RNA sequence: CUGGUCCACCCGUGACGCUGAGGCGCGAAAGCGUGGGGAGCAAACCGGAUUAGAUACCCGGGUAGUCCACGCCCUAAACGAUGCGCGCUAGGUCUCUGGGUCUCCUGGGGGCCGAAGCUAACGCGUUAAGCGCGCCGCCUGGGGAGUACGGCCGCAAGGC
RNA sequence: AGCGCCGGCCAACUCCGUGCCAGCAGCCGCGGUAAUACGGAGGGCGCGAGCGUUACCCGGAUUCACUGGGCGUAAAGGGCGUGUAGGCGGCCUGGGGCGUCCCAUGUGAAAGACCACGGCUCAACCGUGGGGGAGCGUGGGAUACGCUCAGGCUAGACGG
């Protein structure tokens, strides 16, 4: 594996597609103050540290919309949307003031800064930029 | 009762022994300038009948767009096949600067107020179905704390 | 008006030849033969007659949908006791988003009622008598439950969901529920109100639409003793 | 400089009647009142359906023919009301009618744009005291619009006057009758005129 | 004599990994050089038919070549017209080959039908053409043309 | 008061004349005796002391695609390996602080541009004021990610 970050933003694209309770990622110290964002502006259900075959992993519950009423009773997403921006064939670097602003607002850019793993609102309230780490809504 | 355009209009033609035989196609799109619009594809074999028809499945084929004076809320991409459709908020003194498909569907939708492009394949059927599916997507502030 | 020896009339069946969704309510595979909880049988049992139970006591129509040979009478015994409308033998393409036309047909149903009620005009050709005296057996066969159906249904109680997937894909496309007996092989998504439970053995289809048919009237003013079935 | 033609055929055309003339507009001996439809051998011939653009040519010829100006400043006023802030629909229909010679007809000093220019050609007008004889002026917030006292004492100014004692004019603009002086208070909101033009089409039009 | 590979055990090393501009090797058939071999077959060629003609298709012959050694050539519908590695995303069935407890379960290959999803459609679908990351190669209207000029390779044919 | 245009794109339609002729033409295409497509006329459209043409630049062209494209059959995976340079790289803990981010500071001439006002009777033009940014030098700060050094682990890889 060459890119651990975004083969966990694909694990959990890919689960929630045929909306699985829950899904498994190799676990990360990285991974995880993702994952916290992830769940606390309402992405997930929450995770936690599991083990598979003694391996450390992170188990994340998916969240999903109501059951819908017509041909396709398959309920919406929260996670419409979820994809790399910074990338190791290309490390994207944005200074504060050029943060965009995802989905004129109703989404959020998760970011690593020198403060901590932050989203777009609070980097701006902290006052710093960083490595663009992807986009979600 | 709605306000009715006639978007497109076209006459195809199969074939049997000793001659072609012809068909019309009109595509309409509906609207009440407050929210909600219809499309709707008609086929029949004369250009009235098929009018009628396309209005018919217009009204039967709906979705609530919200207008939030006259913008959509937030940006929306969509993809129909090969045609793809781009959609951005714009501020009251803007007007729609649309191309004719898209313009006729936001004018009867009721956004006075919007910036967009066309992409890709520029088949007006298709870019029509592609526009509805972008504003079937489009979600409120509350839609999005709602659902989480 | 449920039971806990649903297991001494069906606890299900079928092999490995499932749908992969359904795989939340079966319990183990047996004698290589899928074998539904029949715990969570009941819980849907209780959603699902809550649903037909508001119904009842509101007077709205059901849909009763079953064609295969081990539902084939047993509906026409089920649906008459409720006075709701059925579907015994070969379900028409249409007759829920066409229901404008084919029920139009149904207007010459009760129109050669009419005719064929004595006497008017016997004087009428012998080959226009033979006719239509053998459309009308053609006409009974298919619209004999149909014809109480009067408006589109509020609801359709199914018996194999995946045989009867064109019914369930036009009350989808309707908005109309979907009420359903549905063991391994169906698509339990595709269903509203699902009894996840045997569609074979015609112990568990009786079971399952009496004790509905019972909850039907039971709502709708007085009760009444067991139905008649063929063991 | 400005169409200087034949006036009538254009609200034969517009579909509408655009008061060019000041008094004939009134009677019925109007182009339109008689004849409601386009000028030319084809008039009577029944309508196909406008294009899109026909649409929007219209609406934009209409606004354009009603302050008889030309193309060039036309466009210019809607380039400088497309960079300024706000509604552009507003700022655009403001500043066509913060013209002098719009002023002039506006306040009733003439019975037609057209003879509102001339007025203001001819140095018969002026603003805050000093003489003015150009069409195009801006006219500001407190500019006093006044006549020339050595052109005060002239029938065709009189006459016009004779007829502005108890006509009112719009909630953005006052006026001192007898005394031939009036006053621009304030840009005018779209709501204080009613013109035959849905501005937003105008906007369209120029996006191709 | 010798390469690759799969399984089981889960014993050893401690990121030693993936891709890969050049480079290097390998590279069906036909073709070339030197020397063998030569039954059958068979370009070229001869004859007999067919035919308007038949420099063909059919028939009777028939030399290179097809075979071996060593050395060249380096092309192709060299094809899955699908670059390699990796993670994740229902299953149903046929088959080959391993290991378990052998009902069957679990690996690694070979097909078929198919969830989701993709796609212009055809169709793909855990052997992806699905969803993603890395690296290389390649495309940018048809013809002119894989031609010309230059350069490198080749005995030449010719190749890049 | 002129100039261009009035088949579709693209706003503006009728008569005569010609008869694949004469001619029009940016593309599609017009004319072979019923031409809104040629020439003339009337009428109409658009601009206006200008209107049209030619030439070139950008745009439309998401048609070199960073923003923002593609390669099964549309143009496009190298015939296949092996590997150089390069590009990219698992989990944990530290040190450095190069990338990266923050603040302070210097520079970033004037004119032009943007915003406000003002001078020519307006404008064009011109004056006064205001807002700045990139980018680099400097000092201070931060350490999540990329980097580097150091010490560990076994999931990748390899070996028994
Ligand atoms: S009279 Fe005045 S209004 Fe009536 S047509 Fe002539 S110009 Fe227009
Ligand atoms: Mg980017
Ligand atoms: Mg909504
Ligand atoms: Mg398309
Ligand atoms: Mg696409
Ligand atoms: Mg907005
Ligand atoms: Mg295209
Ligand atoms: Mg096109
Ligand atoms: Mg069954
Ligand atoms: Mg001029
Ligand atoms: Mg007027
Ligand atoms: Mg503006
Ligand atoms: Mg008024
Ligand atoms: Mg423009
Ligand atoms: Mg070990
Ligand atoms: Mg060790
Ligand atoms: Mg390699
Ligand atoms: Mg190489
Ligand atoms: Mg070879
Ligand atoms: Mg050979
Ligand atoms: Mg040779
Ligand atoms: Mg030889
Ligand atoms: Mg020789
Ligand atoms: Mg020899
Ligand atoms: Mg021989
Ligand atoms: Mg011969
Ligand atoms: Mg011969
Ligand atoms: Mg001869
Ligand atoms: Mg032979
Ligand atoms: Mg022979
Ligand atoms: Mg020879
Ligand atoms: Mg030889
Ligand atoms: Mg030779
Ligand atoms: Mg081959
Ligand atoms: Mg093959
Ligand atoms: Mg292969
Ligand atoms: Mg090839
Ligand atoms: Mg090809
Ligand atoms: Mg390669
Ligand atoms: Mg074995
Ligand atoms: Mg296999
Ligand atoms: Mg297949
Ligand atoms: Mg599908
Ligand atoms: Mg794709
Ligand atoms: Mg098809
Ligand atoms: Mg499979
Ligand atoms: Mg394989
Ligand atoms: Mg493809
Ligand atoms: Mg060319
Ligand atoms: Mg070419
Ligand atoms: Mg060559
Ligand atoms: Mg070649
Ligand atoms: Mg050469
Ligand atoms: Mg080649
Ligand atoms: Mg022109
Ligand atoms: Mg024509
Ligand atoms: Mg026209
Ligand atoms: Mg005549
Ligand atoms: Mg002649
Ligand atoms: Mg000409
Ligand atoms: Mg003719
Ligand atoms: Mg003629
Ligand atoms: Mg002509
Ligand atoms: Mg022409
Ligand atoms: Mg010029
Ligand atoms: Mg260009
Ligand atoms: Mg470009
Ligand atoms: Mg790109
Ligand atoms: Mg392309
Ligand atoms: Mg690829
Ligand atoms: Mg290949
Ligand atoms: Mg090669
Ligand atoms: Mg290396
Ligand atoms: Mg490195
Ligand atoms: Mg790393
Ligand atoms: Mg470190
Ligand atoms: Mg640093
Ligand atoms: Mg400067
Ligand atoms: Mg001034
Ligand atoms: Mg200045
Ligand atoms: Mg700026
Ligand atoms: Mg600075
Ligand atoms: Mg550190
Ligand atoms: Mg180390
Ligand atoms: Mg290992
Ligand atoms: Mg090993």
């Amino acid at each position: 594996l060459t890119d651990p970050i975004a083969d966990m933003l694909t694990r959990i694209r890919n689960a929630t597609r045929v909306y699985k309770e829950s899904t498994d990622v190799p676990a990360s110290r990285f991974k995880e103050e993702i994952l916290r964002i992830l769940a606390r502006e309402g992405f997930i259900k929450g995770y936690e540290r599991v083990d598979v075959d003694g391996k450390p992993y992170l188990r994340v519950y998916l969240k999903y919309g109501p059951r819908r009423q017509g041909p396709d009773p398959r309920p919406e997403q929260v996670i419409h949307h979820i994809r790399r921006i910074s990338k190791p064939g290309r490390r994207v670097y944005v200074g504060v003031k050029e943060i965009p602003r995802v989905r004129r607002g109703l989404g959020i850019a998760i970011l690593s800064t020198s403060k901590g793993v932050l989203t777009d609102r609070e980097a701006r309230k902290l006052g710093v930029g960083g490595e663009l780490i992807c986009e979600v809504w | 009762d709605f306000e009715e355009k006639m978007i497109l209009i076209r006459r195809t033609a199969r074939m049997q022994a000793g001659g072609r035989r012809f068909r019309f196609g009109a595509l309409v799109v509906v609207g009440d300038r407050q929210g909600r619009v219809g499309l709707g594809f008609g086929k029949a074999p004369e250009v009235p009948l098929a009018v009628q028809k396309a209005g018919y499945y217009a009204r039967r084929n709906m979705v609530e767009v919200p207008l939030q004076n006259g913008t959509i809320p937030h940006e929306i991409e969509v993809e129909f096949g090969a045609s793809k459709i781009v959609l951005k908020p714009a501020a009251p003194g803007t007007g729609v600067i649309a191309g004719a498909v898209p313009r006729a569907i936001l004018e009867l939708a009721g956004v006075t107020d919007i910036l967009t492009k066309e992409l890709g394949s520029r088949n007006p059927i298709n870019i029509a179905y592609a526009t509805m599916e972008a504003l079937r997507q489009l979600r409120t502030k509350a839609d999005v704390e709602r659902l989480r | 008006v449920k039971e806990l020896l649903e297991a001494g009339v069906h606890f299900g069946h079928e092999r490995k030849r499932w749908n992969p969704k359904f795989a939340r309510y079966i319990y183990a595979e047996r004698n290589g033969i899928h074998i539904i909880d029949l715990q969570k049988t009941m819980e849907e049992l209780e959603r699902t007659f809550r649903f037909i139970e508001d119904l009842a006591m509101r007077g709205g129509t059901i849909l009763f949908v079953g064609t295969k040979k081990q539902a084939q009478d047993i509906v026409r015994m089920e649906a008459e006791r409720a006075g709701m409308p059925y579907v015994n033998q070969r379900w028409l393409g249409g007759m829920l988003t066409n229901f404008k036309t084919i029920s139009q047909r149904v207007h010459r149903l009760e129109e050669l009622e009419a005719l064929f009620a004595s006497p008017e005009i016997e004087e009428r050709p012998k080959k226009e008598q033979v006719r239509l005296k053998h459309e009308l057996e053609r006409l009974q066969k298919y619209l004999s439950g149909f014809r109480l159906l009067k408006r589109l249904p509020d609801a359709i109680f199914v018996v194999d969901p995946t045989k009867e997937a064109i019914a369930v894909r036009e009350a989808r496309k309707l908005f109309i529920p979907v009420i359903a007996l549905a063991d391994t092989d169906s698509d339990p998504d595709l269903v509203d109100y699902i009894i996840p439970g045997n569609d074979d053995a015609i112990r568990s289809i009786q079971l399952i639409l009496s004790r509905a048919v019972d909850l039907i009237i039971q709502a709708r003013g007085g009760v009444v003793e067991p139905s008649p079935s063929y063991a | 400089g400005r169409y200087i033609g034949p006036v009538c055929r254009l609200c034969r055309r517009e579909g509408v009647k655009l008061y060019l003339k000041g008094e004939r507009c009134y009677s019925p001996k109007c182009a339109m009142e008689r004849r409601p439809y386009p000028p030319g051998q084809h008039g009577q011939k029944r309508a196909r359906r406008p294009s899109d653009y026909a649409v929007r040519l219209r609406e934009k010829q209409k606004l354009r023919r009603i302050y008889g100006i030309s193309e060039r400043q036309f466009r210019n006023l809607f380039e400088e009301a497309s960079k300024k802030k706000g509604v552009t629909g507003s700022v655009f229909l403001g500043l066509l009618e913060s013209r002098l010679d719009n002023v002039v007809y506006r306040l009733g000093f003439a019975v037609s744009r057209r003879q509102a220019r001339q007025l203001v050609r001819h140095g018969h007008i002026t603003v805050n005291g000093r003489r003015v004889d150009l069409p195009s002026y801006r006219v500001r917030p407190g500019d006093e619009i006044a006549v020339a006292e050595k052109s005060r004492n002239l029938e065709l100014i009189r006459q016009n006057l004779e007829a502005m004692k108890g006509r009112k004019v719009g909630p953005w603009l006052s006026l001192d009758v007898e005394g031939m002086k009036g006053k621009f208070l304030r840009l005018p909101d779209r709501e204080d005129l009613a013109l035959p033009v849905n501005e937003q089409l105008v906007i369209e039009f120029y996006s191709r």
